[PDB]
């Protein structure tokens, strides 16, 4: 099965096993979690009121 | 939906050669057997009459039977003869002698097993089998005897299919054979019990068509067999080409036969006109209907004015409106109301097919069930009684082995058929 | 350009007309030789026969993709 | 409304064109008959 | 929202070709099932959902089955231009016809083909979330249309129960006829249509031929013209589900308003602006003019004269540029006429529907382009004369058992003719009784 | 019970797919199995001039008016 | 006036849609069978419903794609 | 984690060839046993471990034995394309066949070969750390498949004990047939499969032929198509062991959920998107449509109709892009159906599994490429009808002792025919009794 997104050089696009999922979904989920943690620390009420 | 053809006797083999020429032309098969057509519409129903042989070729699903190979030897060396499968020619070593008893009992029982073996071999190959079709004369010897023998065996073996016959019948003015009444009476007895639908043609009517209508200077049997092949190929046209209102042999039988014994029909084909006259009249549905009921275009000696129509069928070929067909059939029924049986509200069925015969813009074939056919049976019964009371030529048939009681049964059955037609002609509502 | 050219109108040939009633120029009863053949007996004895040639076409399909072409192509101890 | 009027106009023009074409077609059918008639007559004369 | 179409035999499949060409051209689906990739109108509206489902690959495919016992017509659909639109399973074809015998279709041949039909209908009904009825097109004059249509309606009526079944039926014309055995098939058909249909619309080809000669200027019409008119009528009735409007009408509101008693469900149909392009420029076509048109008997698609009976209910569907005040003024003008009569027990005789989408114009069509149209379906006691001519023709033919041996050979008891004839006689007496004034209070 | 929705064993008949419903019926109205098929019978021995065909003794078929379908184990629609 | 031009000076010009071979985009070609020379083959060999399927979406029959003499139309 | 496949006789070896072709192509192991360096699988990954072991140089070798009495088929495997993949010890071949005699295979010839089979199987089982069952492929119609399969299952059941044994069996078709003596071999076979199998899946070649003619568009199918379908089914069932998913299903869960009583272990199998590429692009393929598909009898790989019985348990395996809401909605819709009935003692009739890996497509024209699939194994009383046709054919043959002298000459008592026929009769009575409603509380 080809990948949903083009420009993907990996021929086995969908080979989700245990090892593949741990070694690929560890870093991405950890990066999303740390981005959410640090990015939400600087809350700005004035900018939120401006967006509203 | 495949048909199996059987050609028996001299008349049957000769008409068959021209029929297979016309059919091979309509599906674009070269006389070498190679497909050379120019539209897929020709190829998409080729299975109906042809089986496919390797590398392009087509072979026709027909069995040829005769007691002497002379006619079959001529057709084989004829221009289209090569198309026929060699194993399909069955022949004996002595003639029928124009005698029904000889053709039915002595050489018939000798050859019949090989004919039934070939017909069964051909029938079991079809994915769905439609009725059988046989062409033969009733006045002859091998045509009448072996045709009715084979019909009886096929009716025992295939009672759920359709049984159709095309038959040549004796002229009212001149005989081609002296013993015609015996062969005709016995054959009509066999057909009236066994057949589902039988069409009758008089050679006198084909001679009158050629001389009076087409004004041919030097007509030949090729022309008569072409007229027969034209009507025969027309009745089956809706089975093998698309159209606005499809039709089928069983639907024709269901609409034409009111009671099971009344299955003998008259035939006609409309677009006949001399090359000199053709410049003076264009083809149109009113013109086809007028010619269709015009006696110049009808293939029997009996005239409708002495009887009444129980039912009729018209098959139209060509691109044409259904409205014009419907109003023409209504107008003919309304203007000539005395010639149509009144206790049936509509006697004519219509059908329309898109593909006309080559070189004609449109054509129609007409099938009619009319009580004037009773005059033919009455005439044959009279001639039979004249010969039988005096034992005119009976020793040939009795010497073959027939019981005289067979002749009285066949005469009684024909007399009851004439009585039944006469009773339905004069019925009334009250 | 769409009409029939004059080479087929200004000649006398009987093969251009389809068979029909009244088209009886090329048939029996007009041949110069009217002898009756004995073809069947000779055929069943096995010393004469008909066998027309057939037709076979060897064109390759067009528009096949890379995968289809690869599928068509699919079908010593030294270190 | 203006767009509807233009569409109706072009439809009427095209129907008129089609009505012309059918009358143009019938004569070509007649020619198809004529060619065969002529050839048959010539062959008959040769046979005579 | 959704409706499933069932097409049976030759008339039903040929009318289906005209219906699906029109529904494709009205929504904008190309004949190959793919919408134009460059046509970005701006908002991908859901209106197609009434007639199309998507295959997940983005193709649209229609909610229809084509049923036939002979292969020719379905193979013609399979090899034509719309080959890719239909799913191949939807086009079902047998090997051989019912040979104009209702008995052959009902007992012998349709019993073999019916289970494939039920499996396809099952697969369609599972791909719906608001199915609100079946539309059925067939002719009762032929063998497979009558026999298999009756058998299939019986099976649908047991399996689906309350779901509605609306029929478009081609009835035998009063003097134009195509086959000899038409009376037997029509009599045997009417018992099933009586028991297993919620509303039945009656059509006669002779009326549509008269309409195409008189209103359009066609001297030699053929079935494609009639089928295009039928497709326009079906599109008008189903337009209320598919486009924006002032007063929508769901098919259950139609059934609630049009049927007074459970057996009184046979209705007449008519269509107003049947007009040619050359006539269209000599006349304005206002709401009141087309409303006056639907009530003239020259506008009807069934050969019956409604002046010989009384109306019980009328349902008027307007599509295009119409304003409700004009509909009210038109209906108020109709009520004054003395040659239009309603039964005294039906004081509020009208139901209205108003939709903004004007009727579509088909490039090879014969109808003109118009800004508005109205379609009417009405229930009237005049239908009693329609049943009487079949009963007289059946009595004339059956008195001599003219063809009964075919029916008895194909599996039917001779008694079934008399039972059906007595049931249609009771329906005729019901239409005589309902129209009787309430002179009981005197 | 015969197998349901099968594509084997009904050659030569009018059926396309045999016995979808799974009931005790034959695959088709026309006989799927017959006494004799392509092997044929003996017809030379069975024809004699002393046992000739009698009046109204023809073969009984559906066109004549005899319900052949009632003689077989094919379930008709009630 | 198209049918009977006579000696009129104001003749109707041809529309350009009708041709003997039936196609406005392809010239005449010799048929495979000799007896089919005089026939209008692209017009004879087409069913009615196929004609209305192909020609339905065009105001005029010459705008339709050519038939092609193929079982699935080209 | 690991499972070992045992292939016996001709059908079992050819189906094994198709299976290992599929498992190689899905994991990506080259036919030489290596793995190309350009793939993104990774050296560390373990998903192969269920079916392959590495020697440490990184070549792969499969956990299978191929058993036959005739050389020809295994020599065909030895000379084919996968020659270098298999270890030569795994391909075991005798000299001559069991000649359609169960007695010859069981008593005379298989007794010589069976000890070699056990030594190789032991050598496999010693190189495992989580073996969780045997998969066996054989046909019960032939002599060596019946006789050696029974003998080997008996020996395995004594030697390995509690380890599970799941069988895929090609049973004699109900009217398609290949040999005269099929009923005798199948009756004598069923006693061993009854005693010595934990779950038995039934297959009929006539059903896979029907599925490939009807669903696929193949005019001329051959055994490779059927074997590829079987390989797809086994890959679907074992996918739950090999890839991540929302709701996993261990091989012990099949036996725990599907088997109510220890004798009631014969199960029906079906697979949903058996569809051709041209049909697949004509249809959407949502979860609920394929779930509806696995319950139609046209989908089954055994020639039985489940409408003549009652379901006791169903286990539904979904693989690919599926969401739990669609599984729940599908199961609730199935429960709603009136033609689907469960025994009243089994209220919670369903087991579900959900795996993210979509089914692999093997080059060729036998299945479309699809993002999701569902596979079903189900226990139903309808299977008793399958046995009854074999018993009728056995009774017909045994009434005249048609072939018994062969079996008695090769070492079997005449009593064994009557014993086996009575045991299978008792299996029918078990299926009659289990399906009887609990009317004891009245
Ligand atoms: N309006 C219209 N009427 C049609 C059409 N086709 C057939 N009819 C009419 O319907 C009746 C014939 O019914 P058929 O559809 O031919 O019968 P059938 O369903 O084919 O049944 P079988 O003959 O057994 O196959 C006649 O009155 C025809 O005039 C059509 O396309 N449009
Ligand atoms: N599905 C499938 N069925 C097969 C295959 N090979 C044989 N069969 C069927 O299995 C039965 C024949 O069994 P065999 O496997 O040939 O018997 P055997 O195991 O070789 O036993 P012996 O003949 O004694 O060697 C028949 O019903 C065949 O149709 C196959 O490759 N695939
Ligand atoms: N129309 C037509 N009639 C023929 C033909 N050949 C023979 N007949 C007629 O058929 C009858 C003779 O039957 P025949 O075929 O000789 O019987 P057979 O001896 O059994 O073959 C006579 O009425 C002939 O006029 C033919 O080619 N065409
Ligand atoms: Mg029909
Ligand atoms: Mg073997």
């Amino acid at each position: 099965v080809t990948a949903l997104d083009q420009e993907s050089v990996g021929m086995p696009a969908v080979y989700k096993s245990r090892y593949n999922l741990v070694e690929k979904e560890g870093p991405v989920r950890r990066e999303r979690t740390t981005l959410m943690l640090e990015r939400g620390k600087t809350v700005d009420k004035k900018q939120l009121r401006d967006t509203l | 939906r495949e048909i199996v053809c059987v050609q028996a006797g001299q008349c049957g083999n000769q008409i068959g050669s021209k029929f297979w020429e016309v059919i091979s032309d309509e599906h674009g098969v070269d006389p070498t057997g190679t497909y050379q057509g120019d539209s897929d519409l020709q190829l998409e129903r080729i299975n109906v009459y042809f089986d496919e042989a390797t590398g392009g070729r087509y072979v026709p699903r027909s069995v040829l039977i005769d007691l002497e190979p002379g006619t079959m030897d001529s057709v084989r060396a004829g221009p289209y003869g090569q198309i026929f499968r060699p194993d399909n020619f069955i022949f004996g070593q002595s003639g029928a002698g124009n005698n029904w008893a000889k053709g039915h009992y002595t050489e018939g029982a000798e050859l019949i097993d090989s004919v039934l073996d070939v017909c069964c071999k051909e029938a079991e190959s079809c994915d769905c089998l439609q009725g059988f079709q046989i062409c033969h004369s009733l006045g002859g010897g091998t045509g009448s005897g072996m045709g009715t023998l084979l019909i009886s065996k096929l009716r025992e073996q295939y009672p759920d299919r359709i049984m159709m016959t095309f038959s040549i019948i004796p002229s009212p003015k001149v005989s081609d054979t002296v013993v015609e009444p015996y062969n005709t009476t016995l054959s009509v007895h066999q057909l009236v019990e066994n057949s589902d639908e039988s069409m009758c043609i008089d050679n006198e009517a084909l001679y009158d068509i050629c001389f009076r209508t087409l004004k041919l200077t030097t007509p030949t049997f090729g022309d008569l067999n072409h007229l027969v092949s034209a009507v025969v190929s027309g009745v089956t046209c809706c089975l093998r080409f698309p159209g606005q209102l499809n039709s089928d042999l069983r639907k024709l039988a269901v609409n034409l036969v009111p009671f099971p014994r009344l299955h003998f029909f008259m035939m006609g084909f409309a677009p006949l006109t001399s090359r000199g006259s053709q410049q003076y009249r264009g083809l149109s549905v009113p013109e086809l209907t007028q010619q269709m009921f015009d006696a110049k275009n009808m293939m029997q000696a009996a005239d409708p004015r002495h009887g009444r129509y129980l039912t009729a069928s018209a098959l139209f070929r060509g691109r044409m409106s259904t409205k014009e067909v419907d109003e023409q059939m209504l107008n003919v029924q309304n203007k000539n109301s005395s010639y149509f049986i009144e206790w049936i509200p509509n006697n004519i069925k219509s059908s329309v097919c898109d593909i006309p015969p080559k070189g004609l813009k449109m054509a129609v074939t007409f099938i009619g069930n009319n009580t004037c056919i009773q005059e033919m049976f009455r005439r044959v019964g009279e001639q039979f009684t004249l010969m039988f009371r005096r034992k005119a030529f009976l020793h040939w048939y009795t010497g073959e082995g027939m019981d005289e009681m067979e002749f009285t049964e066949a005469e009684s059955n024909m007399n009851d058929l004439v009585s039944e037609y006469q009773q339905y002609q004069d019925a009334t509502i009250e | 350009e769409h009409d029939v050219p004059v080479k087929y109108i200004r000649t006398l040939d009987a093969r251009l007309l389809p068979p029909r009633v009244g088209h009886n120029w090329l048939d029996a009863a007009f041949r110069s030789v009217q002898g009756k053949p004995q073809q069947l007996e000779e055929e069943f004895r096995g010393k004469r026969a008909f066998m027309p040639p057939g037709v076979y076409d060897h064109t390759p399909p067009e528009g096949l993709g890379l995968t289809a072409r690869q599928l068509m192509q699919a079908l010593d101890g030294r270190p | 409304k203006r767009k509807f009027l233009e569409d109706r106009a072009r439809q009427r023009d095209l129907l008129r064109r089609r009505r012309f074409m059918e009358v143009e077609e019938e004569r070509r059918w007649a020619q198809q008959d004529n060619l065969q008639l002529r050839m048959a007559n010539a062959l008959e004369r040769q046979k005579e | 929202r959704e409706a499933i179409c069932i097409h049976i035999g030759q008339a039903g499949c040929q009318v289906g070709n005209a219906c699906w060409e029109l529904f494709c051209l009205e929504h904008g689906i190309q004949p190959d099932g793919a919408m134009p990739s460059d046509k970005t109108i701006g908002v991908e509206d859901d209106a197609f959902n009434t007639f199309f489902s998507e295959t997940g690959a983005g193709k649209h495919v229609p909610r229809a089955v084509f049923l036939d016992l002979e292969p020719t017509v379905v193979d013609e659909v399979r090899t034509g231009t719309y080959r890719q639109l239909f799913h191949p399973e939807q086009l079902i074809s047998g090997k051989e016809d019912a040979a104009n015998n209702y008995a052959r279709g009902h007992y012998t041949i349709g019993k073999e083909i019916v289970d494939l039909c039920l499996d396809r209908i099952r697969k369609l009904a599972d791909n719906c979330t608001g199915l609100q009825g079946f539309l059925v097109y067939h002719a009762v004059g032929g063998g497979t249309g009558s026999g298999l249509g009756a058998l299939l309606l019986e099976r649908l009526s047991v399996d689906y129960g309350k779901k509605s079944k609306l029929g478009y039926t081609v009835y035998p014309s009063p003097q134009v006829s195509t086959a000899v055995v038409e009376p037997y098939n029509s009599v045997l058909s009417t018992h099933s249509l009586l028991e297993h249909t919620d509303v039945a619309a009656m059509l006669d080809n002779e009326a549509i031929y008269d309409l195409t000669r008189r209103n359009l200027d066609i001297e030699r019409p053929t079935y494609t013209n009639l089928n295009r008119l039928i497709g326009q009528v079906v599109s008008s009735l189903t337009a209320s589900l598919r486009f924006d409007g002032a007063l929508n009408v769901d098919l259950t509101e139609f059934q609630t308003n049009l049927v007074p008693y459970p057996r009184i469900h046979f209705v007449l149909t008519s269509y107003a602006p049947v007009i040619s392009a050359e006539k269209a420029y000599h006349e304005q076509l206002s709401v009141s003019e087309i409303s006056n048109a639907v009530f003239e008997p020259a506008s009807m698609m069934t050969k019956c004269d409604p002046r010989h009976g009384k109306y019980m209910a009328c349902c008027l569907m307007y599509r295009g540029d119409v304003v409700p005040k004009d509909v009210n003024a038109a209906v108020a003008t109709i009520k004054t006429k003395r040659t239009i009569q309603f039964v005294d027990w039906s004081p509020t005789g009208f139901k209205c529907g108003i939709n903004y989408q004007p009727p579509t114009v088909v490039p090879g069509g014969d109808l003109a382009k118009v800004q508005r149209a109205v379609c009417m379906i009405a229930n009237s006691t005049a239908i009693a004369e329609v049943f009487a001519r079949i009963d007289h023709k059946f009595d004339l033919m059956y008195s001599k058992r003219a063809f009964v041996h075919w029916y008895v050979g194909e599996g039917m008891e001779e008694g079934e003719f008399s039972e059906a004839r007595e049931d249609l006689a009771a329906l005729e007496k019901d239409y005589e009784e309902v129209g009787a004034e309430s002179a009981d209070m005197d | 019970a015969p197998p349901t929705a099968s594509t084997f064993g009904f050659h030569g008949t009018s059926a396309v797919v045999a016995n979808v419903g799974g009931e005790n019926t034959e695959p088709s109205v026309h006989p799927a199995k017959k006494p004799t098929g392509t092997f044929g019978r003996e017809a030379s021995s069975s024809v004699n001039p002393s046992k000739f065909l009698k009046k109204n003794e023809g073969v009984g078929t559906a066109s004549r008016g005899v319900p052949i379908v009632d003689a077989t184990k094919f379930v008709k629609a009630e | 006036r198209i049918a009977h031009p006579g000696n009129h000076t104001d003749r109707i010009p041809p529309t350009g849609g009708s041709e003997y071979n039936g196609t406005v985009t392809e010239p005449w070609c010799a048929p495979a069978a000799v007896d089919n020379t005089y026939l209008r083959l692209p017009l004879i060999y087409e069913s009615t419903t196929h004609y209305q399927q192909r020609t339905g979406r065009y105001y005029t029959e010459d705008q339709a794609p050519p038939h092609g003499m193929s079982l699935p139309p080209k």
